[PDB]
């Protein structure tokens, strides 16, 4: 594995040169909204976010080491995850509002259009305001994202030696966000607190993504590939 | 899978 | 708040003396009548002594009492299994649910949707058996799970987690490890929170199901906190 | 109104 012979900051550069694009939503503002319109504009947008993160993931470093039924197992556990810490991500600059596209830009006003989305867009909402205050960097970003992607479906027969290259990959990625903080010019106790605040908000990201996907599995009871993605869990 | 298929092509 | 002037082995000893005890059930279970109504019964017990715990955690207590019941409705579950995880460490394959009631997978059968989350259980346990877990490491993974699992919906939960932050290296740099095994180490635990996330959110899911409530009669207290999600 | 509010009293 090339992964594990990484610098620091040739991680960072890596996962840097990886970054998927920013897409375009079919927002039309002359066009009236409703329930299906709303709940149509993000899948679509969603669907065709996914394509990227597949190719993105094919560029974390290590992740190409593992078995193609791992790198599905992981790519289904963690693909709503990865686009809500995208979305939270590019929100940061817009206070109160989500960012799902340059130009589709929401308040929680609009969220209330669709059953259930007003919640979790207030805890997206949440997210961002923490990202904002805690002056997240992108090199902290993408670290985050790798690891969200790694780290999701490590849990849900040697194969425990693939579960050991993962752990092992999470930990170069650890040594990764100390290496930008102490880079940054904060304390020993600084970097500590930062890298616990950064991972304790990776399971608000969990819990929003379990929630939504909830909410999502249940409007259909979309794309083919995003319906899979869907069913994977149940 | 859709997401096997897209991970396979190189 | 009193919780920020502790020291570390003040904040450890706080957390080890707020423990509470391991309870027993109340017949080897099969079938999903059985098996929910045991766990059920435990769950609810432990429920009490769960919410008299908070009130010992260190900062918990200087937070108003609706930010108290917040934290406790969003946080029940993934406390309820961090602790089922942590006494099941020295029995790998099995869940140590109590001292008179140890389970396998093959019971989890039973149950719609128990063996999916039994799996995750034991392999969380295995996880922490594996990092040789500490007690009073796994007390501070406690208590951030209660103060973190619904801190986001302010500034002092902030600085009592930074505060556990600063327990659980002091814990570590007690034990030997170098500066690099410990942050290591932090990060390692503190991303296994996300799995019990997980688990939390999957198990709640199945819980809070009509078909599921039916199952048993269910205590008002159980009720309530599993229809504080929804 | 909730059993949590009365439980959390000492
Ligand atoms: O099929 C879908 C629909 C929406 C989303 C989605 C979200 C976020 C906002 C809330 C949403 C939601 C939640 C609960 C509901 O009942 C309805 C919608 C999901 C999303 C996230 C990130 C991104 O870049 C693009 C789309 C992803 C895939
Ligand atoms: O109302 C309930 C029912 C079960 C549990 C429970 C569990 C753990 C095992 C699985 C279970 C479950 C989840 C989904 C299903 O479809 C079936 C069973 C939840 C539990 C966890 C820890 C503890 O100390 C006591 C009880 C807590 C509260």
């Amino acid at each position: 594995s090339l992964a594990l012979s990484l610098t620091a900051d040739q991680m960072v550069s890596a996962l840097l040169d990886a970054e998927p694009p920013i897409l375009y939503s079919e927002y039309d503002p002359t066009r009236p909204f409703s329930e299906a319109s709303m709940m149509g504009l993000l899948t679509n947008l969603a669907d065709r976010e996914l394509v990227h993160m597949i190719n993105w993931a094919k560029r974390v470093p290590g992740f190409v080491d593992l078995t193609l039924h791992d790198q599905v197992h992981l790519l289904e556990c963690a693909w709503l995850e990865i686009l809500m810490i995208g979305l939270v991500w590019r929100s940061m600059e817009h206070p109160g509002k989500l960012l799902f596209a340059p130009n589709l830009l929401l308040d929680r006003n609009q969220g209330k259009c669709v059953e259930g989305m007003v919640e979790i867009f207030d805890m997206l909402l949440a997210t961002s305001s923490r990202f904002r205050m805690m002056n997240l960097q992108g090199e902290e970003f993408v670290c985050l994202k790798s690891i969200i992607l790694l780290n999701s479906g490590v849990y849900t027969l040697k194969s425990l030696e693939e579960k050991d290259h993962i752990h092992r990959v999470l930990d170069k990625i650890t040594d990764t966000l100390i290496h930008l903080m102490a880079k940054a010019g904060l304390t020993l106790q600084q970097q500590h607190q930062r890298l616990a605040q950064l991972l304790l908000i990776l399971s608000h990201i969990r819990h929003m993504s379990n929630k939504g996907m909830e909410h999502l599995y249940s409007m259909k009871c979309l794309s083919d590939l995003l319906l899979e993605m869907l069913d994977a869990h149940r | 899978k859709i997401l096997h298929r897209l991970l396979q092509d190189s």
